């Protein structure tokens, strides 16, 4: 069980940790979060009371270093940092725990929601999508744009998701124009799985990161990405049975975790009616179809 | 973007463009089976590809053999249009390739756009206009070459005959549409008009009679009367 301590909380902020969140008051005594389950990536994120503009946050894996949060009054945000001095870090945490100034990462033990959302996500792959190599952790915020969004403008601050475009040449074999455009199996299986992702887990990892980034930060590119990765599967007639089943679970937990008041913007009407009711896989997402109908029949 | 009555003169500027209409690409004769069911029998069709500035018609003939053993013919026909249209462009010299292609039906957009991925500088565009190009098969010479074909075939026409010698493209296109609209609304009367007088004749290299200027005026009025006509008979006005 690891800890992300905080120097201080100088400004009123709502704090987020994986799917949880709590309100911290201006200079309230608060020195971090304890009891973080080792073994998963984690995200810790922020929405100032004053400027609800800009949700931001940091992906991190406690197995990859000692990380703490310190407010930077010049740039105006809570910044994640690494302590290299392994023994200096223990004494700081122990002092804050003995004074009981940390909130406990509140895992109920029947609950695998976080595992189920982060199944295939790996810090190593996050860092390629978000490039900032001097840091073991990865900053994300709402305004960041994707590589495909910049081709349609600062390259350093981009999300490098895998570009998918259905009306492209990567995607469409000469002379199969119709076959490949109505049945994306070529693109999914040969281009993306075999050529680029190598396996279905790397694909699912980008897919899951894409949705979380959209959910937690309101990153539009992230959402466009997640929708795109779904549609490509659902519009492919030849998809391994194990992927269809895996995808029905992933989606199920994503749709389960979405804030209800946020569904009118986060979910694209066209993509979902198409996947659920018209695509090759209209009959392959039983649990995702079920929850979408119990809980969001309106969009449909 | 799309094409409507505001940017209507853009057709006749000096950017090369083509209209593609797919209405007559897939044509059938729904009939009864011995079992009292209904079956289709396909007959030859054509892709109607037109340069509105020059009047050149690239009439690709679609032989019923292309449909043999295929499924979902309506949808295939749109992909078959797009493939033939892209082949036509590819065969053209660069300096003759269009800068736009405007489809008369929004469902050709994606098929063409996929076939033309290699031509990024060519804009595939829809239109809001209710153009009557579907009636291109009420033109005897055109219907004749299509039904006689025994194989795929591309035949060239000037759909304006010689009109450009005397009038501008704008006016010629307007004559054309007026004429096809009338064929679309009441084919029989539209044709009685065109051929009531046996002294007027269709030149061998033409599709329309050789009307004097004053005769085209008498014809053009009778066609408007008809279109205003059938609009009453149909709307009881
Ligand atoms: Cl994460 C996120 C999801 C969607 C948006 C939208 C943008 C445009 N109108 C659809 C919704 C913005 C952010």
């Amino acid at each position: 069980m690891n800890t992300v301590p905080f120097t201080s909380a100088p400004i009123e902020v709502t704090i987020g940790i994986d799917q949880y969140s709590f309100n911290v008051k201006e200079n309230q005594p608060f020195h971090g979060i304890k009891d973080i389950p080792i073994g998963h990536v984690h995200v810790i994120h922020f929405q100032h009371a004053d400027n609800s503009s800009m949700r931001y946050g940091y992906w991190f894996d406690c197995r990859m270093g000692n990380f703490y949060i310190q407010y930077d009054p010049k740039d105006g945000l809570y910044k994640m940092m690494e302590e290299r001095d392994g023994a200096k870090f223990e004494n700081i945490v122990h002092n804050f725990k003995e004074r009981q100034m940390m909130v406990s990462y509140p895992k109920i033990d029947e609950d695998d929601t976080w595992y189920n959302l982060t199944e295939f996500v790996q810090m190593d792959k996050i860092r390629k999508i978000v490039r900032k190599d001097e840091n073991q952790f990865s900053y994300v915020d709402s305004s960041m744009t994707t590589v495909q969004e910049n081709e349609l403008s600062d390259p350093a601050h981009s999300l490098n998701y895998t570009v998918i475009n259905f009306k492209s040449r990567e995607a469409i074999r000469p002379g199969h124009e119709m076959e490949d455009f109505l049945d994306k199996s070529y693109y999914l299986n040969t281009v993306m799985l075999q050529g680029i992702f190598k396996n279905s887990s790397n694909y699912f990892g980008e897919l899951q990161f894409a949705f979380l980034n959209a959910m937690f930060f309101g990153n539009y590119g992230s959402s466009l990405q997640w929708h795109a990765m779904i549609e490509l599967i659902c519009s492919s007639a030849t998809v391994p049975k194990h992927m269809l089943d895996k995808l029905d679970e992933i989606l199920y937990y994503q749709i389960k975790t979405l804030p209800e008041q946020y569904s009118d913007i986060l979910l694209n009407e066209r993509v979902w009616n198409i996947c659920l009711y018209s695509s090759f896989q209209k009959n392959s997402l039983h649990n995702t179809e079920k929850i979408m109908e119990n809980k969001y029949p309106e969009l449909l | 973007g799309a094409m409507n009555s505001s940017n209507y003169a853009e057709l006749f500027n000096n950017d090369i463009k083509l209209f593609v209409d797919d209405t007559n690409v897939y044509r059938v004769t729904v009939h009864k089976t011995f079992e009292g069911n209904v079956a289709t029998k396909a007959i030859n069709g054509c892709i109607f590809t037109l340069n509105p500035k020059t009047g050149h018609l690239f009439l690709k003939i679609i032989h019923t053999s292309v449909w043999a053993g295929q499924k979902r013919l309506s949808q295939l026909a749109k992909w078959k249009t797009a493939e033939e249209v892209s082949a036509l462009v590819r065969s053209l010299p660069k300096e003759e390739q269009p800068k736009q292609i405007i489809v008369t039906r929004k469902a050709m957009l994606d098929p063409l756009e996929v076939h033309m991925l290699d031509f990024p500088n060519i804009a595939i565009r829809p239109t809001e206009l209710r153009l009557p190009f579907s009636a291109a098969m009420s033109i005897d010479k055109l219907s004749d070459v299509v039904m006689k074909a025994t194989e795929p075939q591309m035949v060239l026409f000037n759909i304006y005959d010689d009109w450009l010698d005397r009038i501008s493209s704008y006016t010629a296109f307007s004559r054309l549409t007026l004429l096809l609209r009338a064929l679309k609304t009441n084919e029989e009367s539209a044709k009685m008009i065109l051929l009531s007088d046996p002294t007027i004749t269709i030149k061998s290299y033409h599709l329309w009679p050789s009307f004097t200027d004053e005769q085209w005026i008498t014809i053009e009025s009778q066609m408007r009367d008809l279109i205003l006509t059938e609009y009453g008979r149909k709307y009881n006005v």
